[PDB]
């Protein structure tokens, strides 16, 4: 456990032990990007909810 | 197949409209999740938990 | 040389060795809040040149 427990993003920080990552269908900026096509049984999110990219 | 049955979809009445969620962000706490900007913008705030 | 050289920000990144700090009158945000009442000779600026603050 106290060894390496690392989780590290891009170029921001590292956050060791346990976060939340997020499925999001109601996402503002990939709803036209990706699921252009596609319902909610099936669908495509960005898990880095990351604002500048 | 030529009309509206391929547009668009039979559902029961939604009352609700949406049952859309609902976002904790207790930024001054917790520690920011993974790729959350670490921000002041108070419609950026970094999630903690999302309820519906 | 190799132990301690870590240039940490705030919830960001270790840069370890070297970097740029900038001294600029121009910033856009700054102007309006401080220096003000001030000139080109006598001011103050954010070194902290990240947008989200």
């Amino acid at each position: 456990t106290g060894g390496r427990n690392s989780i590290r993003y891009s170029e921001l920080a590292p956050l060791f032990d346990t976060t939340r990552v997020y499925l999001v269908d109601n996402k503002s900026t990939d709803v036209a990007s990706l699921n252009y096509q596609n319902d909610h049984s099936n669908f495509l999110t960005t898990v880095i909810q990351n604002n500048d990219y | 197949q030529t009309g509206i049955r391929s547009w668009t979809l039979l559902c029961t009445p939604d009352v609700t409209c949406g049952s859309e969620q609902v976002y904790w962000s207790l930024p001054d706490m917790m520690q920011d999740p993974v790729t959350f900007r670490s921000t002041s913008q108070i419609s950026n705030f970094p999630v903690v938990g999302a309820e519906l």
